[PDB]
């Protein structure tokens, strides 16, 4: 199954303030008004990066898992909600086939209603995660409109990543691609419109 | 500030000291740009306490003692026209020094005329002066004074519309936004420039000083030298061929004072479309206004006409003015405005006998 | 004179040098000091390990303060190898890892690089290369006991020598002979493990040491091992050179109506200069301004007449340089007149300067022309009655020199 | 010697480059020279401030070093006296204007 | 249209744009330049047929 993106999935590039501008920028990015995969829990590959995102009022989804193999012969990147707390790690684990939560390890880290939405990425050693949370007119489809996720952590796992999956209800899977976006910064310094500049000739303009 | 860097510089040579000579001549040229146009005037001339102009008004283009000492225009046309080693360096001339020169050449204009320009302002009433003006159009003054109120009720009009067209659009000002916008992109892409890397591991000199040793650092820094020094000798010629425009447009404004402000000028279209009455100064952000005054022919008719007359076997020609027929009289009229006199023996001068003009009429000139 | 490259000066300005307002001091600012790494269970806890047997510690995700080590004298010996102690205050590393073992004072000798004998043969070896340290104390006072402690033990025999951090445990028995162990010693047949049997009375070869010995490795992953920051205190309202979580740069730093987000460490002009920044320690928002600079020029009337001169200071205020203020900038050795003439030399901003009287260079508001109100009325007429016929000149470039350049002969010749 | 060549060369094109500006401006300097030849020597101007300041009678070239000098002669009005005055005088019961 | 050359490109910044954009004003110079001279007339005049 198939949905639109619309103006969904722009986050903050940079730790930077600026104010009433527009700035252009290249990063991956997912493109305005691409299509995204829907679900109702396959692996799936990662690409250059991923936005994910859910409809939520219940706790259905608890993580994911990160790697190449995401299975025993080597580390892979998890990521869990321990009810309280985030809980994450990067060891070689011996975990199932087919995880999920019921009704050595060089590195560790400790932290419907509403759509929930995330980016991850893992450039030059780092994973990088970002997201943004908000209430919903529509239950069923990604809903139109503008808000820009801000990061979360920034971790220096330096894992090679090529696959992904869910640990467990509608979510939406898209991939970033190298972009240029303008960026258009209010006197906040928040991020409140911006143009995909390859999507048509007037937003090249 | 980089010290490693800054003896790096020095094997440029030259370099950097012929670019501060090359904008300082820039800067000092805009100066005599600005005092060539404005500083026309030899004496600061103002206007009386009472302002009998014969019905023209004034008041609009004239200082508003209320507020700078602007006027109500140039204070339209200054509202709609709106650190990296970097430095702005004031203009020679304060803009309330350029608006007491133009409310200088404007009360000279005023009250004296054309009389100013060419040695002491002698007072003449306003609309003599006008009735000069009519004349040097070729239009018989009595046009002027059997029409005093109409002209100017007609002026007085047409500057409203000035007003009017300033306060609601900024769309001929553009030629002075242009300019503004030009030196700011300039600037902002000089300054962007230091973002670059011109191929060095870093666009960041301190940066560069840290991930590397002595030798290796060397090498990199001189990149950021090469490419910097290049994008400033890019910025420095273009505002070389930037100014010698801005020149070339103060030294026709200047032309434009001397010609249509200080004067009359017959030139074809050199004051604004129609034929030159008279012309006032009013100062903007970096350029000048001319408020072009012009008459314009309104109402034509169509007339038979003849280049000569036969009286008594004499070929009679029209000392000024056209001959011309309502279709059963003949008449003799000024060439620009429809006022038919009698033919007359003094209206008229005498050039051989009725055979050689070619399309000549028979008629009676009356001898007084 | 010497901007000009010449003995004699006409009148004029001339820009001579730039002033720049230097740097009262600089600042360091990063995070507060945490996450420390945790060498203090490794090197100050209770229990320790047998050389055949050496406890490693992995050291990551942590800032590691070397000084607490190499300043204290609680150490019978401390060496560094490949690097110098000092410096790892400033190296960062993927990965740092500490072994840990109870040696005899003489087989410490063993603890280096690419060495031999029982202890780097059968025990813990250090490759030729080891870049790293070594830390060695006596431990006479803990680990030798009355009638031999039976605590700790090295392996005498093996089948082979250990390769560099082979961490092998085992008991096997070795064999050089045809006669079976089937498990136990015999004809050409031993046990491999031997106790030291340390007692308090022992001579200072034979007794106790506890040693740690520290590896470091920087790889293509990111350094999670550094330095820890250090940083000084934070100056307000003064030109200073400053460093904030490595933004390094010069300027004058104030307080702030900037509104960064919680995410956000600097902030960036239209043209991406960085014109603020967050305090990491006590998370403020402070504008970053320039310190103050500008052309210095050098007023003169000609050298034929005077040696006198007064200094504009372009741009700059006279509190960061008689002495006289101008919107051109501080102007210094000129007497203010305020009564005006023509422009002599121009300044800027309708300021002039001269030369005039008891002599010195003077600074004025220039003077447009003398006033006059034009005797007008509705009535009056004036005509002139006489003339005077005038020739004025009028000067004209026509021409430049002409010039040509062999451009092979000037760039080669 | 690559690095002397490219700095050389671009010393002699930032020469260049001024010359050819520099060349420009003294074009438009002769134009005006050569304008000021004709309309003020060849004839009489009566542009205001073109030939010099008053009505201009005459002027005469003289030549200079890479230039010209032009002696502009003009009518200046001296002695001015004030009158009273009007735009038209009645007689006949018509209006009269100066001719 | 080398990729490998056009990404080192990249690294000089703002020249290319700089160089497309004084071109692009010289070329719209030269029609206002054809405008002044020649676009002056109101009105397309016609002589008469006699
Ligand atoms: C041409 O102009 C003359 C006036 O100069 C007109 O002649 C007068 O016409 C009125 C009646 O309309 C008579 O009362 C006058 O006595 C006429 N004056 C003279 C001098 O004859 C004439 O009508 C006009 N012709 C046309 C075709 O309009
Ligand atoms: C979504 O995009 C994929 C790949 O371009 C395409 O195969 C699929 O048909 C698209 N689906 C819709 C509904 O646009
Ligand atoms: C900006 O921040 C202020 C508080 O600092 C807030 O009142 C305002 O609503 C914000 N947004 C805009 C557009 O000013
Ligand atoms: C002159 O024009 C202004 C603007 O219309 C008006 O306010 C003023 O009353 C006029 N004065 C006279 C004497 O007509
Ligand atoms: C003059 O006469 C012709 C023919 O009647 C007509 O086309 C033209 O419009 C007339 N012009 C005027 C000013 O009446
Ligand atoms: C105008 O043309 C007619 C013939 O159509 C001729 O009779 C007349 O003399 C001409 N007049 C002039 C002024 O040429
Ligand atoms: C003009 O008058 C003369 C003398 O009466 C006559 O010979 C001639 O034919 C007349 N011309 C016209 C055009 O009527
Ligand atoms: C850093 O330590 C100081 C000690 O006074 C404290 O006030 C401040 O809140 C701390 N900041 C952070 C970011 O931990
Ligand atoms: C110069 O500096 C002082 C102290 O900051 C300030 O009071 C004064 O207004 C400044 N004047 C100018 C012209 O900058
Ligand atoms: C400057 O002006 C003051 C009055 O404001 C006057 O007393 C003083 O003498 C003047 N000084 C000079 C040197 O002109
Ligand atoms: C006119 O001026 C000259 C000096 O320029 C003087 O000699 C002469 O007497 C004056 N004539 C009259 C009538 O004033
Ligand atoms: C003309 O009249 C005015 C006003 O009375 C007076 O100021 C002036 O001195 C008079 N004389 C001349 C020669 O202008």
């Amino acid at each position: 199954a198939y949905t639109n993106s619309f103006t969904r999935g722009v986050y903050y590039p940079d730790k930077v303030f600026r104010s009433s501008v527009l700035h252009s920028t290249q990063d991956l990015f997912l493109p305005f008004f691409s299509n995204v995969t829907w679900f109702h829990n396959p692996v799936l590959p990662f690409n250059d990066g991923v936005y994910f995102a859910s409809t939520e009022k219940s706790n259905i989804i608890r993580g994911w898992i990160f790697g190449t193999t995401l299975d025993s012969k080597t580390q892979s990147l998890l990521i869990v909600n321990n009810a309280t707390n985030v809980v994450i790690k990067v060891c070689e684990f011996q975990f199932c086939n087919d995880p999920f939560l019921g009704v050595n390890c060089t590195f560790e880290y400790v932290s419907f209603k509403n759509l929930r939405e995330f980016v991850f990425k893992n450039i030059d050693g780092y994973f990088k995660i970002y997201s943004k949370h908000t209430p919903i007119n529509l239950v069923r489809d990604l809903p139109q409109g503008f808000s820009a996720l801000e990061p979360l952590v920034d971790l220096p796992i330096g894992i090679n990543i090529t696959r992904f999956q869910t640990l467990l209800a509608a979510y939406y899977v898209g991939y970033l691609q190298p972009r240029t976006f303008l960026l258009k910064y209010n006197e906040n310094g928040t991020i409140t419109d911006a143009v995909d500049c390859a999507l048509d000739p007037l937003s090249e303009t | 500030d980089s010290t490693e860097c800054s003896n790096l510089l020095l094997q440029y040579g030259s370099f950097c000291t012929q670019l501060n000579r090359a904008l300082t001549g820039i800067a000092v040229e805009q100066d005599k740009n600005t005092q060539e146009v404005f500083a026309q005037v030899k004496q600061i001339y103002k206007t009386p306490p009472i302002k009998d102009f014969g019905g023209f008004n004034f008041s609009q283009i004239l200082p508003d003692p209320s507020k700078s000492k602007r006027s109500f225009i140039e204070d339209l046309l200054f509202n709609k026209v709106t650190f990296n080693g970097l430095t702005v360096l004031p203009p020679l001339l304060t803009d309330e020094m350029i608006a007491q020169y133009t409310s200088a050449l404007l009360a000279g204009t005023i009250t004296s005329g054309w009389t100013f320009g060419a040695g002491a302002a002698l007072q003449i009433p306003f609309a003599m002066q006008m009735a000069y003006r009519f004349n040097g159009i070729g239009v018989t003054q009595n046009v002027l004074y059997e029409n005093q109120k109409l002209i100017a009720n007609q002026f007085n009009s047409a500057i409203g519309k000035i007003q009017d067209s300033l306060s609601s659009t900024a769309s001929a000002l553009g030629k002075l936004q242009d300019v503004v916008n030009q030196n700011a992109q300039a600037l902002n892409t000089l300054v962007k420039q230091l973002s670059s890397n011109f191929g060095a591991i870093s666009s960041v000199l301190n940066d560069i000083l840290s991930r590397l040793d002595k030798v290796e650092a060397e090498v990199q820094i001189d990149r950021l030298i090469t490419g910097r020094l290049q994008s400033l000798q890019t910025y420095v010629t273009q505002q070389l061929i930037r100014a010698a425009e801005i020149r070339a447009s103060a030294n026709l404004a200047a032309t434009k004072m001397s010609e249509c402000v200080l004067g009359q000028s017959k030139r074809v279209d050199f004051c604004g479309k129609g034929y030159h009455l008279m012309s006032f100064p009013q100062s903007a952000p970096h350029g000048v206004v001319f408020l072009h005054v012009t008459y314009v022919p309104a109402q034509e008719k169509n007339f038979t006409t003849a280049p000569a007359i036969c009286h008594d076997g004499k070929a009679h020609f029209p000392r000024e003015g056209v001959f011309v027929s309502n279709g059963t009289h003949w008449f003799v009229t000024q060439r620009n405005f429809y006022e038919p006199q009698i033919i007359t023996t003094d209206n008229t001068f005498v050039s051989g006998n009725c055979d050689v003009v070619i399309g000549i009429v028979n008629n009676t000139v009356y001898d007084p | 004179k010497c901007t000009l490259k010449s003995f004699t000066v006409e009148k004029g300005i001339y820009q001579t040098s730039n002033f720049r307002v230097q740097p009262t001091e600089s600042i360091v600012r990063f995070p507060n000091i945490t996450n420390l790494c945790p060498f203090g269970e490794v090197f100050n806890a209770t229990r320790f390990a047998s050389v055949y047997a050496w406890n490693r510690k992995r050291i990551s995700n942590c800032v590691a303060d070397y000084s607490v080590l190499y300043n204290s004298a609680s150490f019978s010996t401390f060496k560094c190898y490949g690097v110098s102690p000092t410096k790892l205050n400033d190296l960062c590393f993927t990965n740092v890892y500490a072994d840990s073992f109870v040696i005899r004072g003489d087989e410490v000798r063993q603890i280096a690089p690419g060495q031999t004998g029982k202890i780097a043969d059968y025990n813990y070896k250090l490759p030729d290369d080891f870049t790293g340290c070594v830390i060695a104390w006596n431990s006479n006072n803990l680990d030798s006991k009355v009638g031999g402690n039976y605590n700790y033990l090295f392996r005498l025999f093996r089948k082979s020598n250990l390769k560099p951090f082979e961490r092998d445990i085992s008991t096997e028995i070795y064999q050089a002979g045809s006669t079976p162990c089937n498990g136990v010693e015999g004809f050409n047949c031993y046990f491999p493990l031997q106790s030291y049997g340390f007692q308090p009375t022992n001579g200072v070869g034979y007794q106790p040491y506890r040693v740690v010995v520290l590896s470091f490795e920087l790889l293509h992953a990111p350094a999670t091992v550094c330095g820890p920051k250090k940083s000084t205190n934070l100056v307000k309202n003064k030109c200073v050179n400053f460093n904030f979580n490595g933004l390094t740069g010069t300027g004058v730093l104030t307080e702030s109506n900037k509104k960064f987000l919680p995410f956000q460490q600097f902030g960036r002009d239209i043209a991406d200069t960085t014109d603020a920044v967050r305090d990491p320690q006590t998370l403020e928002i402070l504008d970053i301004t320039p310190c103050s600079f500008g052309g210095v020029s050098v007023i003169t009337p000609g050298t034929n007449t005077s040696n006198q001169v007064a200094v504009l200071y372009q741009g700059v205020n006279c509190t960061e340089v008689n002495v006289f203020q101008t919107r051109a900038g501080c102007l210094i050795g000129a007497e203010h007149v305020n009564n005006s003439y023509e422009c002599d030399i121009p300044i800027g901003a309708g300021i002039c300067a001269s030369y005039q009287t008891s002599q010195s260079v003077i600074a004025y508001t220039m003077s447009l022309g003398a006033e006059n109100s034009v005797a007008y009325s509705n009535n009056s007429i004036a005509i002139p009655t006489n003339f005077t016929i005038s020739v004025t000149t009028e000067i004209l470039p026509v021409s430049m020199t002409k010039t040509s350049v062999d451009c092979t002969m000037y760039i080669c010749g």
